[PDB]
């Protein structure tokens, strides 16, 4: 079954891409949320 | 053998050739 | 004229018999 | 005409073949258009 | 004429397909508009 | 002339088919356009 | 001329054969082109 | 002219859809604007 | 020439279709732009 | 030429057949292009 | 007539030949159109 | 009549193919529509 | 009628998806509205 | 030359009669 | 039977063969 | 009738031998 | 040579036949290719 | 030479068709492009 | 019939050729539909 | 019948492809919805 | 040479022509 | 060169549409900016 | 009638058959 | 003219007809 | 050999005359 | 029978000719269908 | 060779026909590609 | 070679079309970007 | 049997010579 | 039997082509799907 | 053998005829396939 | 060998066409890709 | 067999023609697939 | 390798477009950020 | 086998095209994501 092997390889590559996307999205979200919280807390403190 | 022999044979050959040409003509789509 | 009439009848008979096959095959082919 | 009988047979055979053709055309065209319309409408219907 | 009968049948088959299609469209569109208005009006009111 | 009879019969067949075809085109086109316009306006209004 | 007499007899026989062929040709072409026009216009209505 | 009648019917159906879309959009816009004005006026008053 | 006459007829048929099409476009676009501007200007003013 | 009469008949028959062909071509092409343009313009006209 | 006897013998021989041809034609066309209908309907299911 | 046998066999073949084709159309169409509707609603709800 | 059964099954599956979409959208909207109201009320209280 | 002339005339007659069918069928077929 | 008999028969066979070949040639599209 | 019977048998033999090639070629061609 | 005389007579007869064929061929091909070019260019204008 | 006459007639037919086709292309293309540009700019300006 | 043996040989040869054809049709159609479905499903599966 | 066996095999091959496709859809959709909700809920809460 | 000579030769020519026409008819698809 | 004239006419029509789009966009932008500035200035004054 | 008569007629029939077969062979595209 | 004359001519006509039928049969695609 | 040479010349003449029509028709057809 | 002897000699000669034809037919069809299958499958891989 | 003159005439006629063909091919292909490229570029050029 | 001359002409015709297309693109893109930046910068400044 | 053998050899020669043209034309046509 | 040899050779040719085709399908499909998934996730994560 | 002498003379005549045919076949096929390859590759460049 | 000459001439014709075609492909592809990339980046930068 | 030499010549000629065909098929298919893949990949590569 | 050169030229043109896009985006971002910071600082100062 | 060699060459040609395509994708995607993140992070920080 050539199709079965091909579908499995495509799904394995898809899972790889998700692993990388989740790593990058954590970094980007962390950065923007950090800036927002920093500005908010400093403003409230002063 | 005899003229009549040749005559009868020639006639029978003619009808069987005309039928074969008829099949070829009819099979042209 | 006898051999001409019967030889011509043989030609028409041959066309008629084979044409029945040709028409059937052609009609069914274009039908599908 | 010695072959008039052959022509008469062909004529009665031809009208039968035409009936056969029209019957098969209607069923094949019906299924073809039906399947095509089904796929078209289901996609348009979302 | 086999042609006329077949043409009328293909038109009736298309008509019934249009009826089925419109029913599906209403169901899908109703849910889509309903969800959108639900989220919108909830935010506007509260 | 058998040739004239053949042409006349085929001309009549063509005329019938054109009439039946145009009728089905209108019904199928109307459904497709109707579904598209409905989905477009229902989203604009909502 | 013996050949002249044979040709004159053939001319009369030929008119019978071409009359037979024409009567079959007309009906057959009326059927094949009608099923061709039918399939074409149904698919054009689409 | 079958096409002329078909085009006119499609435009008539289009005008019908607009009539309904405008009715719905008036209701939706009225509702959201009403909520906004109510909240704004009450806040200013108090 | 039958060709020239047919070509001129197909061009005139296209021209009349373009006229019908432009009328439909104006109706649809008018409603679309009108609804959008209505919702926009109402929010801006009130 | 003993068969010159047959050629003369074929020549007068051929010019008649060409007229038949052009007449049927114009009607079939006219309907085909008309239906195709109708579908194209209605989709472009939204 | 010697030609009459030859033609009568040919008539009997012809029925044998056309019987043979028919028995082959039926089976062959049953196979070719079935593989044509098969390939067509599989691709239509798509 | 060998001709009737040929027509009957081909008519039976066509009927079988139409039935099998319609079954496969339903399964393949169901999957395509199911995937599309799933992706559409999961984004609206989320 | 294979098409009728297929259309009914597709509409039944569509209704199933809507049932699930509405359940999920209630949860998501409830969560976001809850956070907004909580923050708003606590800010007003203090 | 008599049998040649009349036999050739027979061939031309046959071509002329059948060619009328061939042209009619071909023109009508490509016409549709 | 006689030479004239064979001659006349052969001529009639020739014209009917030439007509059949003419039909086959004319039916070639 | 002897020469007619054997000449006709020759025609049928020729059709049968060649038709085997025609059918094989046609079936294999439409098969692919 | 009797064969030489027969061939020389055939040469003269052949020029008549090929002259007839050419006069028919020209007109027929002028019509078929013109209806082919017509259908092609109309569809290309589209 | 009948061959030269045939070529010249077909060359003239082709030239006429090309001219007529180009004219219809311009009109149909102009309408399609005009509708698209109108809808694009009317949304940008609004 | 002196050529009955030839017909009998052709009949036994034809049934063998039909088996050969069906075998090759199944393998070619199987691969064609398989590749086409694979490409279609992978695109729908994103 | 080779036809029936092949049709059943093509249907089973389609069924297994649908299974593979749905698995891939779930993986891709899960990541897509997950990332979107992650970014949304993080912003709403913090 | 002899009538029998012509008769036998004509028969052999006939069967070989009928076979050739048979091949042409059978090769028409 | 028919194409050169057609391209020039299409570009001339495009330039016409831009002239109209710029006129409308000036009016719309002027209106919204005017409302914003009016509300802002009156609020600052009071 | 005479042997020479049959000989000359047969030759003229042969060339006109060969021309017809030539047309059929040449018209095969 | 002579029986031998007719015999030789008939044989030469036969081979040239069989070649022409061979060309027609071979040109069937 | 005389009747063979002239009968063969007749066959070649027939092929040459008709082949001119066949080539012209085929070339013009595929040309468009 | 002189005809019987001629037919028996022809039977032996026929087996030589059909043996020659078969040895050529096999190789030629092995080449043409292989270049047909080649072009088809390359384009299917696409 | 008594028919060498006929071959020489055919050879001088063939080279003329090849020139005719190439001339007509260039004009038809030129118009076809020109119209197709015009439509493609105008759509890409918006 | 007529081929070489035609190929060079089709390449030159494509080159001139690309020139016309790029001119149209610049006009359309310029207006699009200009209107967008106009609305954006006006809002940012005032 | 002499005239049958040589007449049959003439038929096979004709098929062989022309078949070489047919195969070449067909192969080259489907090749492109 | 030369017929069996021809079928066996063609069956072997088909099997080889199917294997080679499936391999190329997998590589080309993998690239297309890989590019699409990469562009989709990189935008979601960013 | 008189038949042997006739066949030997035919062999020499055959080489002349097949030499003529080959010289025409080469040029004709060089032209038709070149106009076929021309039309194909121009459309592929597209 | 006339066959070798025919093959060599056709091989040379094919090589010339492939070279000319590839050149035109590059120019036309470059324009299409250039227009698309220009419109994409000009909107991202603006 | 007096014509065995002719068959032997045809056999040695056929194997040469098959080699010619395969050579030309490979070059034409190679260029066709190459151009098609180039256009496909450049569009996917944006 | 014509494809290699074409791909390299397309990538070189793509890199050129990026160079221009980055230059423009720096100017636009600088302008909007400058206006925002200016307004913010002046408001805080006063 | 010429087939095997050609199939391997077409696969290698596809592989090298995929390499060129991926390089172009990275360049375009890198600029796209870079510009988007640049505008986003600049606004978030300042």
């Amino acid at each position: 079954d050539p199709a079965k092997a091909a579908f499995n390889s495509l799904q394995a590559s898809a899972t790889e891409y998700i692993g990388y996307a989740w790593a990058m999205v954590v970094v980007i979200v962390g950065a923007t949320i950090g800036i927002k919280l920093f500005k908010k807390f400093t403003s409230k403190a002063s | 053998a005899d003229f009549d022999t040749i005559y009868q044979a020639m006639i029978q050959i003619s009808v069987v050739l005309c039928f074969a040409l008829g099949i070829i003509a009819g099979g042209q789509r | 004229m006898s051999v001409l009439v019967y030889s011509f009848a043989s030609f028409v008979l041959g066309w008629c018999l084979r044409s029945g096959i040709t028409y059937f095959t052609r009609l069914m082919e274009t039908s599908s």
